[PDB]
C-alpha cells in the first residue's frame, strides 16, 4: 500500500507492491515527511534495461534486450556479485563494444552466410584479426606490413630456442612451431633418456628428425 | 502584474538612430543612452530561431528557424535590444 | 495468539502460530509497547526463498525453487550451520553464478541432447573448459593460444622430472 | 489551509518578459525580481515527464 500522485498521474497500489521505472522529471517523491522506503536516483544507484529482483546472492534477475549493446548489459547482471565483481563485469559491459579503436577507417568486412554471421575478418597494419565461432574463438597475430612479415617475425620469435632452458629445468621436451601457425612439436619417450626419432617420407615431407639425449 | 494574469504589460520595441533629440521624458530616459558604435566594416549577423535585422533598405525577418547572412555589408548596425544575435562575426578576424 | 492490523489488513491468529513473509512497506509492527517477540529486518537478519524452520542443528529447512540461481540458495540452507559454515555456504550461493568472468563475449556453446544438457564446452585463450556429468565432473587445462600449445606447455611441465626427488 | 481540505489555494503561473513596469503591488513584489539572463546561443532543454 504505497502511492504517489503527480504529473497527471494518480498511481495508488494497495496491500501489495509495484515499483516505478523512473521516467520522471521533477517528481516530488516523498509525502507525510516520510519516504517510500528510500529514494533511488538512477544516477548514483538496477541499471537501465535490467531491474533488481535480487536474491541472497545479490544477483540481478529481470532484464530486457533491444540491441547487441543491450545484450551486454543483460549479461552484466548475471556475473555481477560483490563490489569488485560487479565493477569488473560492469566495465566488461562497455568494454565489449565495437572493435576498440584499431584504426580510424573501420568498415565491416565480415563474412556471412544466410543471415548467420560466419566469420569476422579484419586486416590492416601489424595485425590480421580473425574471429570465428564454428572452428574456435578468436586469433589475432600482429605483423609489421604484410602477412609474410607476420610469419617472419614469428619465425624469429619461435620456440626452438628455449630448448636450452628446458634442459636445465629438468625435463627436455623440445618444441618448435612454425611461422604459419604450423605445429611441429611432438613428445618422445623421456623418463630421463630414451631418444627422440621420427622419419617422415613420401609425398608429404621427406624429413627425418633424429634427436639424442 | 496583480494576481496570476498580467494587467497590461507589453514587450516590444524599435529604434531611433536619429541625430538631435533630447530623449528623456518625465525624469526617466527612454531606457538607455548610447552614442553610435559606427557600425560594420566587414561584419555580419547570423540569425538562428526567430531572429531579425532591418537596415540598408532591408527588412529581413526570419521566424522559428535559422538563416545566416553572408556579409556584404557596410556600416550595418547588427545588435538590437542591447543583446546580440548570438555573437558578432567580423569576416576580417574570424 | 498474536495479531497485527495495517495496510488494509486485519490478520488475527489465535492459540497457534503464523509468521509473516515480509512484503511490507512502512508496517508499524509492535503494539501495547511490547513486541511480537522481536522485530526481524530482512536486511540484517531466513534468506529470500528459504524460511527458518530450524532445529537443534540450527539448519534451515523450508525452501522454494524458481530459477537455477534460486536452487543455489535452496542448497545453501542445508550445508549451513555455525558462523564460518553459513558464511562459506552463503558465499558459495552467489559464487556458483554463471562462468565467473572469463572474458567479455560470453555466448553459450553448450552441447545438449533431447532437453538434457549433455556437456558444457567453453574455449577461448589460455583455456579450454569442459564440464561433463556422464563421464566425470569438470576439466579445464590452460593453454596460451592453441590446443597444441596447451599440450606443449604441459609436456614441458610433465612429471618425469620429479623422479630424482 | 484550515482542516484537511484546502480553502482556495492555487499553484499555476506564467511570465512577463516585458521591458518597463514597476512590479511590486501592496508592498510585496510579484514573487521575485530578476534581470534578463540574455538567453541561448547554442543551448536547449530536455523535457522528460
Amino acid at each position: 500500500l504505497q502511492n504517489f500522485r503527480d504529473l497527471r498521474g494518480v498511481l495508488h497500489r494497495t496491500g501489495e507492491e509495484w515499483l516505478v521505472t523512473v521516467q520522471d522529471t521533477e517528481a516530488h517523491v516523498p509525502d507525510v515527511y516520510e519516504e517510500v522506503l528510500g529514494v533511488v536516483p538512477i544516477t548514483t544507484l538496477k541499471s537501465f534495461f535490467l531491474q533488481p529482483g535480487e536474491r541472497l546472492e545479490r544477483g540481478i534477475q529481470d532484464v530486457y534486450v533491444l540491441s547487441e549493446q543491450q545484450g551486454l548489459l543483460l549479461k552484466a547482471l548475471q556475473p555481477l556479485e560483490e563490489g569488485e565483481s560487479e565493477e569488473k563485469v560492469s566495465h566488461q559491459a562497455g568494454d565489449c563494444w565495437l572493435i576498440r579503436g584499431p584504426l580510424e577507417y573501420v568498415p565491416s568486412a565480415k563474412v556471412e552466410v544466410v543471415e548467420e554471421r560466419q566469420a569476422i575478418p579484419l586486416d590492416q597494419n601489424e595485425g590480421i584479426y580473425v574471429q570465428d565461432v564454428k572452428t574456435g574463438k578468436v586469433r589475432a597475430v600482429i605483423g609489421s606490413t604484410y602477412m609474410l612479415t607476420q610469419d617472419e617475425v614469428l619465425w624469429e620469435k619461435e620456440l626452438p630456442s628455449g630448448v636450452e632452458e628446458l634442459l636445465n629445468l629438468g625435463h627436455d621436451p623440445l618444441a618448435d612451431r612454425g611461422q604459419k601457425g604450423t605445429a611441429k612439436p611432438l613428445q618422445p619417450s623421456a623418463p630421463r633418456n630414451k631418444t627422440r626419432v621420427v622419419s617422415y617420407r613420401v609425398p608429404h615431407n621427406a624429413a627425418v628428425q633424429v634427436y639424442d639425449y | 502584474f496583480d494576481r496570476e494574469g498580467k494587467g497590461r504589460v507589453t514587450g516590444e520595441e524599435w529604434l531611433v538612430r536619429s541625430v538631435g533629440a533630447y530623449l528623456p521624458a518625465v525624469f526617466e530616459e527612454v531606457l538607455d543612452l548610447v552614442d553610435a558604435v559606427i557600425l560594420t566594416e566587414k561584419t555580419a549577423l547570423h540569425l538562428r530561431a526567430l531572429q531579425n535585422f532591418r537596415d540598408l533598405r532591408g527588412v529581413l525577418h526570419r521566424t522559428g528557424e535559422e538563416w545566416l547572412v553572408t556579409v556584404q555589408d557596410t556600416e550595418a548596425h547588427v545588435p538590437d535590444v542591447y543583446e546580440e544575435v548570438l555573437g558578432v562575426v567580423p569576416i576580417t578576424t574570424l
